[PDB]
């Protein structure tokens, strides 16, 4: 009944709409309660809520279909609600930069205390008694 | 790699990752309509699995 | 030796004793951090497996 939307970042969306469709590999498959069980890849597409009173879109990437009767997952690398794929690109290009810099942080901020460590360390020696 | 057994014990681990000849098979299972085929399916299932154990690694 | 020999190897060692606390105290945090960031990985890995397991 419920669908489920996994991350291996962890969950991204859950919602008990009863009706998806999706654009699946050659072909497109739309999804109501009791359907039988079926296993089918996705291409880089929108997947659309529509039985929750009003329509819902989520982009999913690299993404694969599992279904079940009572519940439905879609396993995915990488999803966004915004619907756009073009924002999902201006999404990983912002985070790329920022994990750079994050990256360099950690690593003059180890540098420092390093350093610290071995100006310390040197008077001992120096201190030769 | 290292495997984090607790916060005074670590140990060397040596594991086969491919061609995944060993296997555990679940205590429930049922059978799935293949679509749009089984052969064509494998191709793209199994990377996504090689990458999440190199991750969890 | 030198009583003010000895006293400059105590103000010595007890500076890098600290320093050694400082970076203890950090590494203490950052693999407190690391535990919940492997953690948050369990339910895409125990569904892939199994459908991979039902499937091949």
């Amino acid at each position: 009944i419920h669908v489920s939307v996994v991350t291996p970042d962890g969950p991204v969306y859950e919602d008990d709409v009863e009706m998806v469709s999706v654009k699946a590999k050659s072909g497109e498959l739309g999804i109501l309660p009791g359907h039988i069980p079926l296993v089918a890849p996705l291409e880089i597409s929108a997947a659309r809520l529509k039985k929750g009173g009003k329509t819902q879109y989520i982009a999913v990437s690299g993404g694969f279909l599992e279904v079940r009767p009572d519940k439905v997952t879609i396993l995915a690398q990488a999803a966004e609600r915004a619907e756009d794929i073009d924002v999902l690109r201006a999404k990983a290009a912002k985070e790329r930069a920022e994990r750079r810099l994050q990256s360099q942080q950690d690593d003059i901020d180890f540098k420092r205390a390093e350093l610290a460590l071995k100006r310390a360390m040197n008077r001992l020696s120096v201190a030769e008694m | 790699y290292n495997h984090y057994v607790s916060a005074i014990q670590q140990e060397v681990t040596e594991r086969k990752l491919l061609p995944l000849t060993d296997l555990a098979e679940n205590k429930q299972r049922t059978v799935y309509e293949f679509e749009p085929s089984q052969e064509e399916i494998l191709d793209v299932l199994l990377p996504q699995y090689a990458e999440s154990l190199i991750y969890g690694a | 030796a030198s009583l003010r020999d000895i006293k400059t190897r105590i103000n010595a060692t007890k500076k890098t004793s600290q320093i050694t606390k400082a970076m203890e105290m950090v590494s203490t945090s950052k693999l407190n951090r690391a535990e919940q960031n492997a953690k948050s990985f369990v339910p895409y890995m125990e569904k892939i497996q199994e459908v991979v397991a039902n499937v091949a």
